[PDB]
């Protein structure tokens, strides 16, 4: 005996009494939500957001370092012999052992 | 800027009328996610702190954007479910996602370890209520108890680990202050200091041993498929392994050596089982073990090249596996069973969703540089500098990466469907929108993947 | 320009003496396509460049030099270390792209000679070997991920080898 | 697996026991087909049929894990050597390669001069 | 300046249908014709820079879209227009040019007529990336891209069974070939900081680890070879223009194409020289043997590519990159004709893919049969049928070397073996009495067919006039042995055809002869479906099911926390169910507790 | 003439129309983005004089939209 | 059954013969030779001798068993398009078509609606007729034919109607 356990029924919107919809019940709620504001995020976050990502606001010295390096190369080539790296941030250290 | 408008989503769902609810929760979340990309991306040479230590800046975390990307997406696929039940029950399990979103933002933003810990385990509470309810099949509790007693058993040793560091060496706090840290002398007393910090992240990032936490959470489905995306967020939610290994134990890598070997066998054996399995959701559940196992390998090498592949794979897997689970949910809502063999039929009945099935499957493999080629290949290149033998084992895994994807395709690409009579409508306008909102952000990362991998990039 | 060396000047001059034929297929197509749409593209580019008129100069490159090195200030303190650690990370990010320019000098040599390859150049080959060897020793490349505090230990490791070897000989 | 001769039509006899054996097979085959016939050929259904045989097939791997394994014997220990064993196998492979590498860095350099990546 | 501008035009023209694919403008029935018109003008725009290359000019271009700035690296979309890369573009475009207008006749009146052209353009674009690749990261986009688009093309026919086995294996054996290719990436980055292809020419290292377990292992995955080749006859299950492209110009070059570009590495290393020819020795005869026994129209041409690939592997082993690409460029014109002229028979006589049932006589079909005679003789060593300008130059060069003698002797048998399967298209099916496949079978020439085959004849005849003469060579091979080396290349084709005609006619024209049942045939398939379709998928799945799943991943690896539940509940029962009430029992335990604190624990 | 094999089509073709309508709706600032380089000047390389370090945009080269 | 086992082997032997021989005139020569071999034992009925020949029939045939046999066109299994060329569309998808698109070509939709109404009414009558057959278990081997002439439709209606078209 189940008494009250049997209550399960198959439910699907599909097309019957909905015409063509995504939201369950009411045609007025469906059009204004599932096609407007659902695709408003598709227009602002994806299309208008594509301008940002990494392009435009430099992004962690990716474009800045190229202009900085080139002027340091031409300066050190004319005067000094060693190119850039020779002794990195070390000038007269107080012994070792 | 980030927190406060996320908190205001809680009174939004309750104050709004019974006919609406879903329209307000999805639309308002999309404009907050736009503003996250607007401000967080700006950084100098070393990423400077945001404000006072409550929520801080991002140094090597574009993974926060992914949480903001799923912030509306965790509501789209859950629309098919929950609709049959009470209106008060609908509002409750939207706010549990809002609480998840509240705690998940706090984990990635706040540059801490002490207060980060009480946000690390805090994500487990809303997911527990999510998993233990709405499960269509039984053994919810044989997955719900296993959800905590795997994680909390490994993560509670952080209380005896993190506090022990701040009592001896200054304070943990900002991490930008954390340069007081002296290299570990490597002794038998220092063994359990390293293990307690690791074992917490050894569970959330699944290995070969103590990996059964993940398949139980995926097979026994919480709600439809949108909550399984939050289970993907928990894998990448254990991101503190990027921070602990670099700062707290720089000299210690000798004790990491056995843990790499465990994760290396968690690549062949975890893939082999992911072939003859019956459940469609399980064949994503075990492929997610091996894909996140690649990250654990990269962390323990500690090379600057490996962290590039590590940070890429966190975002790569976070939008490919979640994409695969939405496809699993789209078959679960029509056939009403997670069986792969029974649910058979693409193109003939599902004409446009089959192209989304192809794009999601091939992204698991190394396609033209989307994110996974910048993810997987970078780790394989970094493993050779560790040892020459690795690619002999890693190359075999590259064969079976096809065997996740193509076996999921072929066992659905048969146009028979003799037993099945359902699935009249192929996909609703929201269902096709779900599939586009996962792949097209990755397709935009082809042009500039600087905001996909950035630990000193 | 200025920074990039490259070749001085290319010859490139056609003679065309053997066989009358239809002059040359390469020469006739070059003269025809230069006025067909290549001249129109040059006119459209000049029309947009002149339309700009007013333009901002802008600072572009920023200064900020030295501000005390990391191998001068010691002991764990946020007030002194933070300025020193920012300086080392500035140098490390630039030196990543310094090598890139020298690498591109070797890239320019390979195409311009082709058949010669390794027989000539020599100047770009010697310049690449000197920098990369110095980059391997000084700017990490062996001492894990980037850290300014660990860099002083890496410099001390190279200095210890110089003191030990010279004392024996 | 294959024998000396491939089994397809090898060794067949009519007899009396074999004649009733095929009658036993068709008795279950027709019984399970007719309940499918009653479910397939009606427009009133609309949905995916359960089938008790297919559910028990999925239940064989997803469940029946701890109800089994109660006789461990020597078969379980052989499986442990095929699992935990190969993890110890690479321990004498990766360490020997690393000790080969670490000795080269300190004395007699083997690393390339044009190396800078990681 | 014109060289750099016109080079990108060929790249943009192929992407223009993809740009108009996403709705944009409505095109009913015109979309298959739109692909034909796009590639037609793409050939003319590619002909001019090749004509410039004969005169003077060489240019390398980057689009400045460098997506990598990671650790001393720049990775822009690089396009190389040099010798091997430059000459291959108009050759590959002219091959496709006929196949696209062929695709109008074959696969007609289908619901997925538009979608078939969609993947073929991507199959053309990904190849063009691989051809012009100057970065090793750019090289992966092409080498995987062609291998991944093949899934949609081989398994194009939506079959419930057997059709999807070929599409799975096409990537499965390719990804075992990837093991080397990805190892070739990792070695290149660690040993050389440059990572791009522009490094190898200066400061070249002498190491055996790079080309052997790397480029040669990549050459076994992609482009047939001996290592893994069961995917060749299975690929014939798909449509005929797909099987044409995979084995003429596109998928068939991908393995060899890498080895030609890495030519300074092959010359310096001596151990690589031997192993490329030793593996190349097995490719020559073993695959050619399989063409004899296997009796299917498409499947004979499938195994003929791998026998031709043996000579393509010898060119790398002999250290001649200049003669390496010349064979493949002429091979592109050989089998663009041969695949679909034979494919024209399949569509004509209902749906028959067997040579036994087919009886397409020379008198019955006038246009298709003429291409079959020319195409088959072109593969063999013929003096002016474009065979001498590709095949014979390798054989003459191979004899004068310090290389392996057994590898040299094995190639000589294979050159005479080409005559057997080429005549097994003519004598077995075309020539003699018709087999009559079906009662009342219609076979007629279409307007689309005439414009495709006749314009392929220019490419199959003038290939030894344009390509061989214009391209500047290095070191002349023909000098020594007029009868032993020079004559042997031409005599093998003559003696081979005479041996083929005598053996075939003895079995066909006999009436009463009785075929013998007992035979020593290790030739039917080469016993690769017995080890790689029977044993290799079983051994990976038996270790997955008998081990792994039924032992570790569900029981033993789980047995950490259920171990602390089964023992925890036993410890739980020893406190709750223990002591069945009674104040008596609890107070008896308090007697001991005071004695523990006084005697057992030392405190006062 | 034949009835032929039938698919859904109506649900499939509508989504591609609904997707592209919102691409075209935000395709206007893409068209303005081209004219921003055309009408307004981008950037010129020049040495900075000691007067002002940062005004509106601190340091930005190429594109007016970056500033 | 003894008769069926001989016919199944004889059908296979003829189709396996054309793989060894090339020409059709040579095929007819060996076909007459096969007839003379089996007619010698067919004349007399045996219980032991005929069954011994049936197991002997597997031999000689298995010695020359794999020369890659011809299945000609679309055949059950074998080679060259077994399920290919025919992708097909299920009958369930036909009724699934949405309005506006369903309005185009109304002749196909109205005729299918008339057949669907007839199938719905006959389903109740077919269910009682199927259980009316004497077995009292479920079914015996194959489905039973219709006895009534007025009602029509022999048990299954969607078995033959709406299948596949190339």
């Amino acid at each position: 005996r189940w008494q009250e356990d049997p209550e399960p029924e198959d439910e699907n919107l599909y097309e019957k009494n909905p015409d063509s919809h995504g939201y369950d019940k009411d045609p007025a709620v469906d059009i204004w939500n599932m096609r407007v504001v659902f695709f408003f995020g598709f227009s602002i976050v994806l299309v208008l957001g594509s301008t940002f990502v990494a392009y435009l606001p430099d992004y962690r010295m990716q474009e800045w370092a190229r202009r900085e390096a080139e002027r340091l190369v031409k300066y050190r080539e004319a005067h000094g012999l060693p190119i850039m790296e020779s002794n990195c941030f070390d000038p007269s250290k107080i012994q070792l052992p | 800027k980030y927190i406060i408008p996320t908190i205001m989503l809680m009174p939004l769902t309750w104050l709004s009328k019974n006919n609406m609810i879903w329209v307000n929760s999805t639309a308002h979340s999309l404009l907050i996610s736009f503003t996250s990309l607007l401000l967080m991306n700006q950084f100098g040479d070393n990423s400077l702190n945001f404000s006072l230590l409550f929520f801080s800046d991002s140094l090597s975390t574009p993974l926060l954007i992914l949480t903001m990307w799923l912030l509306p997406l965790m509501l789209m696929a859950s629309q098919h479910h929950l609709s049959k039940e009470n209106l008060t029950r609908k509002k409750l399990f939207i706010t549990m996602l809002i609480s998840l979103q509240l705690f998940l933002i706090m984990t990635f933003t706040a540059m801490e370890l002490i207060l980060f810990y009480i946000l690390f385990e805090a994500t487990l509470v809303p997911t527990l209520i999510i998993i233990t309810r709405w499960g269509n099949q039984t053994e919810r509790l044989n997955a719900g108890l296993y959800f905590l007693f795997y994680t909390l058993a490994g993560s509670l040793p952080l209380l005896v680990a993190l506090i022990y560091i701040q009592n001896t060496v200054g304070s943990l706090n900002f991490l930008m202050l954390q340069y007081w840290v002296q290299p570990v002398h490597n002794s038998w007393s220092n063994v359990f200091m390293w293990l307690a910090c690791m074992m917490a992240f050894m569970v959330k990032m699944p290995l070969y041993g103590l990996h059964l936490w993940l398949p139980k959470a995926h097979v026994e489905a919480p709600i439809a498929g949108s909550m399984v995306l939050a289970a993907v967020l928990l894998k990448l939610g254990g991101y503190g392994m990027l921070r602990i290994t670099l700062i707290l134990n720089p000299m210690t890598d000798f004790m990491a050596y056995p843990f790499i070997m465990l994760s290396l066998w968690g690549m062949i054996m975890t893939s082999s089982i992911c072939l003859r399995q019956t459940d469609l959701k399980s064949l994503i559940a075990y492929s997610s073990v091996s894909h996140m196992a690649l990250v654990i390998v990269a962390i323990l090498i500690q090379t600057p090249w490996s962290y590039m592949g590590a940070t890429a794979l966190m975002i790569a897997h976070g939008l490919t596996s979640s994409m695969l689970f939405c496809l699993a949910n789209s078959n679960y809502e029509r056939i009403h069973s997670r069986t792969m063999i029974l649910a058979r039929g693409l193109q003939t009945l599902l004409p446009l969703m089959a192209t989304w099935w192809l794009l999601a499957s091939l992204t698991n493999l190394a396609l033209p540089p989307t994110i996974n080629l910048i993810g997987e290949l970078f780790v394989v290149m970094s493993t050779f500098s560790w040892s020459n033998i690795t690619i002999i084992l890693m190359g075999v895994n590259m064969v079976i990466t096809a065997l996740y994807s193509l076996y999921m395709l072929i066992m659905t690409q048969r146009g028979k469907y003799t037993y099945h009579i359902n699935n009249i409508s192929p996909s609703f306008t929201r269902e096709n929108a779900l599939m586009s909102l996962h792949i097209l952000p990755l397709l935009l990362l082809t042009l500039n993947p600087k905001i996909i991998l950035g630990p000193l990039y | 320009x200025x920074x990039x060396x490259x070749x001085x000047x290319x010859x490139x001059x056609x003679x065309x003496x053997x066989x009358x034929x239809x002059x040359x297929x390469x020469x006739x197509x070059x003269x025809x396509x230069x006025x067909x749409x290549x001249x129109x593209x040059x006119x459209x580019x000049x029309x947009x460049x002149x339309x700009x008129x007013x333009x901002x100069x802008x600072x572009x490159x920023x200064x900020x030099x030295x501000x005390x090195x990391x191998x001068x200030c010691q002991e764990k303190d946020v007030l002194c270390m933070f300025e020193a650690e920012m300086q080392w990370r500035r140098d490390y990010k630039v030196d990543q792209e310094i090598v890139n320019i020298i690498q591109e000098r070797l890239k320019a040599c390979q195409q311009r000679e082709g058949e010669s390859h390794r027989q000539n150049c020599a100047k770009e080959l010697e310049q690449f070997t000197q920098v990369v060897k110095a980059y391997q020793d000084r700017y990490x490349x062996x001492x894990x991920x980037x850290x300014x505090x660990x860099x002083x230990x890496x410099x001390x490791x190279x200095x210890x080898x110089x003191x030990x070897x010279x004392x024996x000989x | 697996x294959x024998x000396x001769x491939x089994x397809x039509x090898x060794x067949x006899x009519x007899x009396x026991x074999x004649x009733x054996x095929q009658a036993e097979r068709l008795a279950i085959r027709s019984r399970l087909k007719r309940e499918y016939q009653l479910q397939y050929y009606d427009p009133s259904r609309r949905g995916v049929i359960e089938d008790p045989a297919l559910v028990r097939w999925t239940y064989a791997r997803s469940a029946n894990i701890y109800p089994n394994f109660r006789p461990n014997t020597k078969t379980s220990l052989l499986g442990a050597l095929f699992g935990i064993g190969p993890l110890v196998f690479w321990y004498y492979v990766f360490k020997t390669d690393r000790d080969r590498k670490e000795k080269l860095i300190q004395e007699g350099k083997l690393d390339r001069t044009f190396n800078i990546s990681y | 300046n014109m060289f750099s501008s016109l080079s990108l035009v060929t790249l943009l023209l192929l992407t223009m249908p993809i740009m108009m694919m996403s709705f944009n403008t409505y095109k009913p029935s015109n979309y298959p014709l739109y692909v034909k018109t796009a590639i037609s003008y793409a050939f003319i725009t590619s002909m001019i820079p090749t004509m410039m290359f004969i005169h003077s000019g060489q240019e390398l271009i980057i689009s400045n879209w460098h997506w990598l700035t990671i650790q001393t690296l720049k990775l822009s979309l690089s396009f190389k227009m040099d010798y091997f890369s430059m000459m291959f573009i108009p050759v590959a475009l002219f091959v496709t040019w006929s196949i696209m207008e062929f695709s109008m006749w074959y696969m007609y009146s289908d619901p997925n007529i538009n979608k078939f052209f969609k993947y073929l353009l991507l199959f053309l674009i990904t190849m063009l990336i691989l051809v012009t690749a100057n970065n090793l990261f750019q090289l992966f986009i092409g080498w995987e891209g062609v291998g991944i688009m093949s899934f949609l093309l081989i398994g194009w026919w939506y079959g419930r069974a057997d059709a999807n086995t070929a599409a799975l294996q096409a990537i499965l054996y390719n990804r075992i070939g990837d093991i080397g290719f990805i190892l070739a990436m990792a070695w290149f980055l660690t040993n050389l900081n440059t990572w791009d292809l522009q490094q190898i020419f200066m400061l070249n290292p002498s190491d055996s680890n790079m080309p052997l377990i790397g480029l040669a292992l990549a050459a076994t995955g992609k482009s047939a070879q001996f290592g893994l080749h069961p995917w060749l006859p299975s690929a014939m299950e798909g449509p005929t223009p797909v099987s044409a492209l995979l084995h003429s110009s596109t998928m068939v070059v991908a393995g060899i194409f890498l080895l030609i570009r890495f030519y300074p590495l092959t010359e310096n290393n001596k151990y690589i020289q031997s192993i490329t020819l030793c593996l190349g020795a097995i490719t020559t005869l073993f695959t050619a043997m399989c063409a004899l026994t296997q009796n299917d129209i498409k499947k004979i041409i499938a195994f003929s590519t791998s026998s031709q690939l043996g000579l393509m592997m010898v060119t790398i082993g002999i250290n001649q990159p200049y003669l390496a690409f010349l064979h493949i460029c002429t091979h592109a014109f050989f089998k663009a004709m041969l695949f679909m002229c034979s494919g024209s028979i399949i569509h004509s006589l209902n749906d028959e893919q067997d040579i036994r049932k087919m009886g397409g006589l020379f008198k019955a079909m006038p246009f298709t049969t003429t291409a079959l005679i020319v195409g088959s003789l072109a593969l063999t060593g013929m003096p002016f049928l474009t065979g001498f300008y590709s095949k014979d130059l390798i054989i003459e060069a191979a004899n004068t070397s310090y290389t392996n003698a057994w590898a040299l002797l094995m190639t000589l048998i294979a050159t005479s073996f080409t005559a057997i399967y080429s005549t097994r298209i003519i004598f077995f099916a075309l020539l003699g009495q018709p087999r009559f496949p079906t009662l009342v079978n219609i076979n007629e020439n279409n307007p689309l067919l005439i414009n495709s085959i006749k314009r392929l004849l220019i490419g199959s005849l003038f290939a030894g006039y344009i390509i061989s003469n214009n391209i500047p060579p290095t070191t002349i091979p023909q000098m020594t042995m007029p009868y032993y080396l020079k004559t042997t290349a031409l005599i093998v084709t003559i003696l081979g055809f005479i041996l083929a005609l005598e053996i075939s006619n003895m079995t066909k024209n006999l009436k009463y002869h009785y075929p013998s049942n007992a035979f020593k045939f290790s030739t039917l398939l080469g016993y690769f479906p017995t080890i790689m379709h029977r044993l290799a998928p079983y051994m990976n799945l038996s270790m997955s099911q008998k081990s792994a799943s039924s032992l570790l991943d569900l029981i033993w690896l789980e047995a950490i926390l259920p171990k602390t539940i089964s023992l925890a509940q036993m410890k739980a029962s020893t406190l709750v169910t223990n002591q069945k009430g009674l104040i008596k029992l609890y107070f008896l335990s308090f007697l001991i507790t005071i004695l523990i604190s006084m005697i057992l624990f030392n405190f006062h | 003439r034949l009835f032929i094999i039938k698919p859904s089509g109506f649900y499939d073709k509508r989504f591609l129309k609904l997707l592209r309508f919102y691409i075209l709706l935000t395709g206007i600032p893409v068209a303005i983005g081209i004219t921003l380089i055309n009408v307004x000047x981008x950037x010129x390389x020049x040495x900075x004089x000691x007067x002002x370090x940062x005004x509106x945009x601190x340091x930005x080269x190429x594109x007016x939209x970056x500033x | 059954t003894h008769q069926q086992k001989v016919l199944r082997l004889y059908k296979r032997a003829l189709r396996h013969l054309e793989s060894w021989c090339i020409h059709r005139d040579k095929y007819r020569y060996f076909a007459c030779l096969l007839r003379a071999r089996f007619d010698e034992h067919k004349n007399e009925k045996d219980m032991v001798k005929a069954t011994q020949l049936l197991r002997e029939a597997e031999e000689e045939f298995w010695h020359g068993q794999h020369p890659q046999p011809y299945i000609f066109p679309e055949s059950p299994g074998g080679t060259s398009y077994e399920r290919y060329e025919c992708y097909k569309v299920p009958e369930w998808c036909l009724d699934d078509w949405h309005p506006s698109e369903k309005a185009m070509y109304p002749d196909y939709f109205a005729k299918r609606e008339q057949w669907k109404k007839l199938r719905r009414e006959s389903w109740e009558r077919e269910v009682x007729x199927x259980x009316x057959x004497x077995x009292x278990x479920x079914x015996x081997x194959x489905x039973x034919x219709x006895x009534x002439x007025x009602x029509x439709x022999x048990x299954x209606x969607x078995x033959x109607x709406x299948x596949x078209x190339x």
